[PDB]
């Protein structure tokens, strides 16, 4: 069926700058009547995708003046003139002029900012968990930038453990930073057998605790 | 105002059947065409179904025709979707949308109700308190946490002090592994807050009627 292709999948734009998203179809879709359906949606982090531009270039109620859908040719392009922190999300171009209604892949907007180091914090497993035979050591790397950051777990001043589960939140609309948590999960026995636990962000940022309790 | 509310999402065995409901308010449900749009785990939006103003005329894409079915009860202002012969592919967040007559397709959406088609079984989460050793201070602030480990399906709710603490929170997206989910949340409060007045982690897993408030103690 008619396939919509968006470029780029990701876009990191400076604040108060200009941004453009492309979406090209595999076939001509502009009608010789007056109803070419090409819409642009934005899904803000943790919300339903909202309508921005409809019928190729029309602006939907509420949508700030800085949003212009140019489209034209076979490459439909959305244009954000005054990029704001509140404009970070994923833009998807939807097509409706052909029965098999399809959507584009998406374009995640990223607001560029100055580098920010993470506020790392390590947490020893809870007594309750240890009682059930498990030991998860959690480390938080809050409010940093860019997203590309490494974290190494060091058991007993050397053991670079690798059985970790990481997670990143999407860029925060307030300060434009990122946050991630790394949870090293090992057994109560394997954990009871050691003393020091370190969490290194990567001149790395180290954080560690000793013992098994305190 | 214009309100759309999807309900009925849930865990379902493969081949199983479910039925989504979309209660529309704030507009004349009978004068507007309605649709169903899903969003896969990979965050890909897929058009699922469309139905005309006076019902009858239903449109379904290639993948779901024969299994899914859209209908609407114009007297009670409700949009329905009948899901049959379910597959893992169908696991997604299900939205219902309002059509702007002669204007745009999905003019209004809903909060969304997630349905999970899987042979896995419901598992209640384990909530663990997270605080620094000995209650060790980090200057003028203290970061606390909460770990919810091993639950299924995804739908879980976590808040601090019933919603009082909302400012410096950080709820991390759940990471699936071995048919079980793990999620965590951090909260940053001033040194003069936590040790003084205890902070509590409120966790609720609907699928298993689980609801636990874990206090963060040093």
């Amino acid at each position: 069926d008619v396939l919509m292709t968006q470029t780029p999948v990701s876009l990191s734009v400076s604040l108060g700058d200009q941004a453009s998203i492309s979406c090209r179809s595999s076939q001509s879709i502009v009608h010789s009547t007056g109803n070419t359906y090409l819409e642009w949606y934005l899904q803000k982090p943790g919300q339903s995708p909202k309508l921005l531009i409809y019928k190729i270039s029309n602006r939907f109620s509420g949508v700030p003046d800085r949003f212009s859908g140019s489209g034209s040719g076979t490459d439909f392009t959305l244009k954000i003139s005054r990029v704001e922190a509140e404009d970070l999300g994923v833009y998807y171009c939807f097509q409706a002029s052909h029965a098999p209604r399809t959507f584009g892949g998406g374009t995640k907007l990223e607001i560029k900012r100055a580098d920010a180091a993470p506020t790392v914090s390590i947490f020893p497993p809870s007594s309750e968990q240890l009682t059930s035979g498990g030991a998860s050591v959690v480390c938080f790397l809050n409010n940093f930038y860019p997203k590309d950051i490494n974290v190494k777990w060091k058991i007993d001043g050397s053991e670079r453990q690798n059985g970790v589960l990481n997670s990143w939140t999407d860029q925060d609309s307030k300060d434009s930073t990122y946050s991630m948590s790394s949870t090293l999960t090992l057994t109560k026995d394997e954990y009871e057998r050691h003393n020091s636990y370190t969490c290194e962000a990567t001149s790395p940022i180290v954080k560690s605790f000793n013992r098994n309790e305190c | 105002e214009v309100i759309l509310v999807e309900s009925g999402g849930g865990l379902v065995k493969p081949g199983g059947s479910l039925k989504l409901s979309c209660a529309a308010s704030g507009f004349t449900f009978s004068s507007y065409t309605m649709s169903w749009v899903r969003q896969t785990p990979e965050k890909r939006l897929e058009w699922v179904a469309t139905i005309s103003s006076g019902g009858g005329n239903t449109y379904y894409p290639d993948s779901v025709k024969g299994r899914f079915t859209i209908s609407r009860d114009n007297a009670k202002n409700n949009l329905y979707l009948q899901m049959s012969s379910l597959r893992s592919e169908d696991t997604a967040l299900y939205y219902c949308a309002r059509y702007y007559r002669y204007e745009a397709w999905f003019a209004s959406w809903g909060q969304g109700t997630l349905v999970t088609v899987s042979a896995a079984k419901t598992t209640a989460p384990s909530v663990y308190p997270l605080a620094p050793v000995c209650g060790d201070t980090t200057g003028s602030s203290v970061t606390l946490g909460c770990l919810v480990k091993g639950y299924f399906p995804e739908p879980v709710t976590l808040t601090w002090n019933s919603g009082s603490l909302s400012s410096g929170v950080h709820t991390f997206p759940a990471v699936l592994q071995s048919d079980l989910y793990t999620l965590s949340s951090s909260v940053t409060v001033t040194s003069s807050t936590w040790p003084s007045q205890s902070i509590t982690c409120n966790v609720a897993h609907p699928a298993s009627s689980t609801k636990v408030d874990k206090k963060i103690e040093p």
